């Protein structure tokens, strides 16, 4: 706990409230090291599943070679590293993806180039 | 009889000071007890150094005439031209947005501690270690001058250090430090970063300039390191002295240990990319440097603290593992954001490539040469690689989470954490520990990341971001050294 | 014709420069590499007096000789080159 | 050339070369996006320039006329320093402090050695100034002054040790008095309750305006006269190095104050509120000093100076 | 009444010395009658300068000590890997055999005259000048000192100076000056050399090293500006007090003005060749920087003279004509003898041709040009052209007689007499005259050439000689730079 | 420790130093001092001496195999001397103005002033006698070991001159009226001729070893420890204890200049007995002319013991170099 | 003449006598400035004007493409400035070449190279 010279309590900085009507949402793709890190998205609670792999994680996804000949959507998924199964149609507010969720989405079979994770 | 040299210098400092009758101790030092620290006895204080004022003056004035002579020559005789490659002021632009303004906030961080510490023998310590680190601040901006005037990415630092994403993992770092207390300010800051972890800081940027052409920063380096010097024997006299004080110390000073060596390790990753990576000519690789300056030296140090109680750092072997990915994992990391640094990045020449191999024999040829071949091909093809998307930022080192599990160097080692109903997410163990003793703390952190999203930072796309906010000016202190303004000016001085 | 000081292409004979530019009008500086050479006809001068105001600080004469050739009949008080 | 200098100094002073101070002095510090709130303040962010009740447009303003950054404050220093170590060993090896009487020499403990302890308030005083005020322009003069302040109380110190032989049994003697001599204690007292202000420049006022710009005048201008009369002038010697150091610490107070207080009526009227209540405990903890020494008239003409000086920034004393 | 800055100087040099009533003024300064120079009042000689003995110990300090830090940073940082390229450091090789020792020679010159003169204010000014050159003789040995270590040719500069032909040049030079009498000692060097002259020689040289990366060499010459002004002002202010001081020490002065113009002139032709050739990166043409330095400045100095009774030197006009030729000339003769230099020669690049061309538009390429497509043939076929035949040298300023006619580029200026029963031989009517009219000195001169044939130099053969008696080591300091050492180190960076 | 490139070089030092010293790395003293003089194939006679050539050994009698075993234990090249010097004078300059602006020597009684115008200021006249004298040496020695010492030495006697003729500025206000009284006691006081002709007399000396014996260790032997250890102890009994702060540079360079000036001398008479014969014939001679040009200030002032004292000083200096004179 | 304090007369330096047996002899070939200066010869006072051209002056001038053809014997020679007939198998000092004497030899029709007397 913080030692303090008074009651050191705060609002967290990063509260939904501040995002403007928005949410964030990390992905991260195992074995494709290509993008060093999980993606940060800046995006609608309202948008529907495919929605969100159509309209924003296909596109960030694009400059890797597997990105065509993947199936996200009908890959394997964890959900704040929970096993998880979307609703495609459904919105990602109605199906527990809020504010800084991380979905992990791996595609088995595509494993990145030369046998490193990249 | 006539006094000794510690009594004489003690007659020179303590003895100024007094107990107060008028106004209450605790009311002249309020900071001494809410970190739970408990000192006994003060007068057990020793000096870690006994430089009267006239002497202080004297020494570093013959010093300062002989360091701006210098500073002098290079800049009338233009020896930047004598750098090996116009790539290694890149080490230059990371080091003066980065490291000089923590010189700076070095300053402030022991002026306040130097007023706040009961002891008057700390205080002096202290005071005289805030006018170094000032002259350290300024002495740079006058080092850095002539680069600036020749090359990019220089021109708005302490600008930058307070706005640009990857400048709020040292900018933290040190705001960390100085919101604590003044017994962990010390121990952060003193002993963990002057002490334990000061070579891996000096030692790449200073010889990293002596092997690369780059006379006024080995200048500054040479001329700095007998201040150097006394910072780090009051980093360990100051934490024996802590540990000495009351055994309740010990468990205090350990937590603060494992802390700060973790936070001190993922601020040297920017450090360990850069010597691998941004001097043409190398020094020694980050992994030769990790294991000589820490594992030795630090594995020494630890022997001698083991009888106070101490142990090694926790997560120590996840940061020695570390040792054969950080540059590579770092360098790509910020090759594909570069249009968002205010200096380049490039694909290493073949040479340099070899070299890796020789020193990361484990690694380098099984998991980041191919990358540059791959990223080598996408730029031929005119595909130079740049991810738009940012990056996930942990949220204690604010580093993108880009880090590997050890012993599966193909696994991000991220961890999540709900606290009080909001998420939040740690690029590892070390740092995760970290912001569960102290959330209230880190749910406070300005996340360069979230304030693009949040709308903080001017702008609602990146670029503009990056030129409105940041000063970053586009296609000039930008993207790969390839095709760079800094290139052509070079290619044309030779 | 012409006296002649050179100095230090240095960072103080950047102000003593500028002290014998806001002086002498009539002077013309020119620069060869880690050389300021300023030129004149029959006459050049310093003054304590505009070395002071634009340092901050009193101003000796002989201060100037750690950075100043020459040429022309020496007159120092001042500092003037004379034919 | 790209370019002539950086571009925080060339939004300031335009696109053209620098001076060195300009580019040690100016937008180096942090300013904004911190990360943590302080766990020692509640009420203050880190580099906070809400830590004094002044308000300032730009801090930079107040600039430093003397134009020190780092390396021309030793080098000025350096050269101080040489002379006055010049007069103490000639007095040393001479016998000028060792052959007095002991009873001048017990006026030299008594009345001069002990304001070590007062140059050592002041040293705590501007250390905490350093940390506080946020524009490095003002935040390094406080340093600076502070080293000066532990530089100054060393050479009070050493007029003890020269007296005593190096044993520290004048040091011990010195201090004794301004612990248990009623003549010091409202000068002590004055000095522990600058400890607690908070406001920083409440405290530069105090300590570096009202306090000094009496004390200094009286002890090491008028009590040194005095001092002749004693028996006792070669300390004069001893003593340069303060007055040398006090004179140039006019330039850069003056024009500080200069600054502050044209800046906005409502600074001046903070500051006059703050004179009312310090100026006075200034005066009457040196009177103990004046009357044992070279009497009252000559801290009066010392109030007379600083009243005088105070005006120069539209403010006023008594 | 208090004293001006004049008398309150005067008062703390000139008001030390007395009238002399124990010694005759003449046994305590016996020097001063024999040239002819009369002296009406040692009072009326201005003080060039106002320099006190702590002002000169507190300015010079604080330069010494900038200096030797910037000295120190070049060691430690290996400065000598960023010149332009190793061709530069010939040029070195050149100053620290050939000028420095001239530095030293004149700190015992001025020695010596801070001694002789019966004015106490004139005594200072010599001796501070004499200090002063003791400064530059070692701060030139330390400046050199990290390229000595690196490079070849630099190791033995003292011994090679009183021993190598070509360097009896600037030796005879000095020695000339200081078997003089004082006052021509003080007209042929604070005036001719120190003031008409002093920027053909510096400037090329310092410039030099600044155009081509040369940190140590270029810091120095900063550092000896003030020292320069100081002693511009002396050469100044001593012509003007003796031709002042008596109308018959006009005609003396005048001649002196001749001959030490002329044989500073010759002296300065390695300065031209240097400039020229030796530069990787060019600054200035000799001809250039003979035509602001002398034609222009050394113009406008002599016409201020006029008023005295002086005209400019004689065969000024031949030194104006000869700037077109001199490098060229100096440099292929150097070419051929440098068998027997502690420095490399080599052909010009193509792209030094054509800057020659440019700044030689009437001569280069008429005269000199073909020469080094001539030399170039050779070297290509394994025929590098060294002579191995020594030359006639000039019996006063001991240069090969290599100079031409002035307008006939093709004819020798060759002059002889005989004096005594004895021939001598002259490059130029300058060195004729300056012989006609003191044969008595020339006649002694150690002539390099001379004294290998009266094999008084420790060898039979010219390579015996030059390896034993120079110093010099063959295929080490020696020869073309194609192929040296000093090629070899520099490449392999 | 920050690492830097270290390259191989093809030699250590200068071919003159290493013959001397060995192949390594030589200090800045040795690169500056040794063998760097003309000394050889000199290409005319002096015009202005028909006895010797340029840069001859021969100008003393006296003879040494190496003029280099005479060395500097000080190590001045210019640049240290200058730096040394540099220090020394801002001592001198704080102490000067101190005591201008104190009023401690226009305080003092006409009486005092008189006895500072008389005993004391007017020594500037044979400090500038010794300039000329170390002038003329530094000209005619030939080893730069040598000459070096002898051209700082001789700006030494002009800066100790300087200092001197300062104390009479002071007292007269800077006017130079006290500058005339004191050269009037130098010129007409017969207290002062036995010194005057002493001055000149060595002025017209040949022989620069003669010359350097005459001037740097008998004269200046006896007239240091007699005037700036001994009559100054003195001055305070007369009430000029305050001109002490204004000759404390006179006191460093003394003892300082024993250092170069014994050294010089151990290596001169250790040479040969030659060299012993004629040191001792010239101390013989010039001796007893340097204790009684000095006998008339010391009987004026601290009295006869004071230079008799000042005598036994140098005689014990002597005997380290198997040399006699007469005292104690 | 000189100023000095004495009667200032001293011997040559290079009088014949310092020559052992041998003489100085100049030799200037003119259009031929491949040669910067005149040679300086050391040659026996006893060989003949022949022995000097065939085993001294054809060596020394080898070097320039004009030497093989030129006749130096017969060509047009000045001695120390007078023309001047060489006795082929005179004596040199016989026929007054004496110590330090120059011999010009032009050669008609053998002006250097490149229409720069080279
Ligand atoms: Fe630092
Ligand atoms: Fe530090
Ligand atoms: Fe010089
Ligand atoms: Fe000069
Ligand atoms: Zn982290
Ligand atoms: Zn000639």
């Amino acid at each position: 706990s913080v030692n303090a010279l008074y009651d050191y309590k705060f609002e967290p900085k990063d509260k939904v409230e501040n995002f403007h009507g928005m949410q964030l949402l990390y992905v991260y793709w195992p074995d494709h090291l290509l993008f060093c890190a999980p993606f940060a998205l800046l995006v609608q609670p309202g948008m529907t599943f495919s929605a969100l792999v159509d309209e924003i994680l296909k596109p960030a996804t694009a400059a890797h070679p597997d990105s065509a000949k993947a199936d996200f959507l009908n890959a394997e998924w964890l959900l704040n590293d929970e096993p998880f199964t979307p609703k495609a149609d459904a919105s990602l507010k109605e199906q527990g993806i809020d504010h800084k969720s991380m979905l992990t989405v791996t595609t088995p079979g595509l494993k990145g180039m030369a046998n490193a994770g990249y | 009889k006539k006094l000794n040299l510690k009594d004489k210098y003690q007659y020179l400092t303590r003895d100024m000071a007094w107990e107060p009758t008028y106004q209450d101790k605790k009311d002249i030092f309020p900071e001494e007890d809410f970190e739970g620290i408990k000192i006994t006895d003060w007068s057990q204080w020793e000096d870690p150094f006994r430089l009267t004022m006239d002497a202080y003056w004297k020494y570093q004035a013959e010093k300062e005439k002989k360091l701006y002579a210098i500073f002098d020559a290079f800049a009338q005789n233009n020896g930047h031209q004598n750098i090996s490659d116009a790539r290694y002021v890149n080490a230059l632009k990371l080091f003066i947005s980065g490291i000089s303004p923590l010189e700076h906030a070095a300053f402030q961080g022991y002026s306040k501690v130097g007023r706040q510490f009961s002891g008057a023998g700390a205080r002096v310590a202290c005071q005289m270690q805030a006018i170094d680190e000032l002259r350290h601040s300024q002495t740079q901006q006058h080092a850095m001058s002539h680069y600036n005037k020749h090359f990019n990415g220089l021109h708005d630092g302490p600008h930058m250090h307070d706005r640009v994403w990857y400048l709020s993992v040292p900018k933290s770092f040190f705001d960390d430090a100085r919101s604590a207390g003044p017994f962990e300010f010390l121990t952060a800051i003193s002993f963990s970063f002057e002490y334990v972890l000061t070579n891996l800081l000096f030692v790449p940027f200073m010889s990293g300039a002596a092997y690369n052409g780059d006379m006024a920063t080995v200048t500054f380096g040479f001329s700095a390191q007998s201040d150097e010097a006394r910072h780090m024997t009051l980093g360990l006299e100051v934490i024996k002295f802590i540990l000495e004080q009351h055994e309740d110390n010990v468990p205090i000073v350990q937590r603060w240990i494992d802390k700060w060596f973790w936070r001190g390790f993922r601020l040297l990753s920017l450090v360990s990319m850069m010597m691998d990576y941004m001097l043409p000519n190398k020094v020694m690789s980050w992994s030769e440097a990790w294991e000589v300056y820490y594992e030795q030296n630090g594995g020494a140090l630890f022997k001698d603290l083991e009888r106070y109680g101490i142990r090694p750092p926790k997560y120590q072997d996840v940061a020695n593992d570390a040792k054969h990915h950080l540059s590579h994992q770092l360098w790509t990391t910020f090759y594909q954001y570069c249009q968002a640094t205010n200096f380049h990045t490039w694909i290493p020449e073949k040479e340099e490539m070899d070299w890796m191999s020789e020193k990361y024999p484990d690694t380098f040829d099984k998991y980041y040469r191919p990358r540059y071949e791959y990223l080598a091909k996408e730029a031929a093809a005119g595909r130079r690689f740049y991810n738009n998307t940012l990056p996930q930022l942990c949220q204690v080192c604010q580093i993108p989470t880009i880090f590997t599990e050890k012993d599966a160097p193909t696994m991000l080692s991220h961890r999540q954490i709900e606290h009080e109903g909001e998420r939040y997410h740690f690029c590892s163990d070390g740092c995760c520990d970290i912001f569960k003793h102290e959330p209230e703390k880190y749910i406070q952190a300005w996340l360069p990341v979230h304030q693009i999203y949040q709308g903080n930072c001017e702008g609602g796309d990146l670029e503009t971001v990056v030129q409105k906010y940041y000063h970053i000016n586009i296609g000039e202190d930008n993207f790969d050294y390839v095709g760079s303004p800094d290139q052509k000016h070079w290619l044309s001085i030779k | 014709q012409l006296v002649f000081i050179v100095f230090q292409d240095n960072d103080d004979s950047r102000y003593l420069a500028e002290a014998v530019m806001e002086d002498n009008p009539d002077a013309e500086m020119q620069h060869q590499p880690a050389m300021i050479r300023i030129q004149a006809e029959k006459r050049l001068v310093i003054n304590r007096e505009t070395m002071e105001e634009k340092l901050g600080r009193d101003w000796d004469v002989q201060e100037m000789l750690i950075n100043v050739s020459i040429a022309g009949n020496v007159d120092e008080d001042h500092f003037i080159l004379e034919w | 050339p790209i370019r002539h200098t950086y571009g925080h100094i060339a939004r300031r002073f335009g696109d053209k070369p620098a001076t060195r101070y300009q580019e040690a002095s100016y937008d180096i510090e942090a300013k904004t996006n911190f990360h943590y709130r302080p766990q020692w303040d509640s009420e203050h962010t880190l580099n906070d320039p809400t830590r004094t009740a002044i308000r300032m447009e730009d801090w930079c303003a107040v600039s430093d006329p003397r134009q020190f950054y780092y390396g021309a404050y030793v080098g000025n220093r350096a050269k101080m320093q040489e002379s006055a170590e010049t007069s103490f060993g000639f007095c040393e090896k001479r016998n000028l402090l060792t052959r007095l009487s002991e009873e001048t020499q017990k006026q030299l403990l008594r009345l001069l050695v002990p304001l070590r302890h007062v140059e050592l308030g002041a040293n705590m005083n501007n250390a905490k100034i350093a940390g506080d005020a946020t524009a490095t322009t003002v935040s390094q003069m406080h340093i600076y002054t502070g080293m000066d302040r532990l530089g100054i109380g060393q050479y009070l110190s050493r007029i003890a040790l020269m007296i005593d032989g190096s044993t520290g049994a004048a040091l011990d003697e010195s201090k004794a008095y301004w612990m248990d001599d009623e003549m010091w204690q409202p000068m002590r007292k004055l000095v522990e309750d600058t400890l607690v202000v908070d406001d920083w420049f409440e405290l530069t006022l105090v300590q570096n305006i009202l306090i000094d710009g009496m004390m200094y005048p009286l002890v090491y201008d008028k009590m040194d006269q005095w001092f002749e009369s004693q028996g006792a002038e070669d300390v004069s010697m001893l003593t340069e190095f303060m007055r040398d150091w006090y004179k140039e610490s006019l330039r850069w107070t003056n024009a500080m104050m200069k600054a502050v207080a044209g800046e906005s009526e409502t600074n001046r009227e903070l500051l006059q509120k703050w004179i009312d209540h310090w100026e006075p405990q200034a005066y009457e903890a040196l009177k103990p000093l004046a009357e044992a020494s070279v009497g009252i008239d000559g801290l009066n003409e010392a109030r007379a100076e600083l009243s005088a000086r105070l005006k120069k920034f539209e403010l006023q004393s008594r």
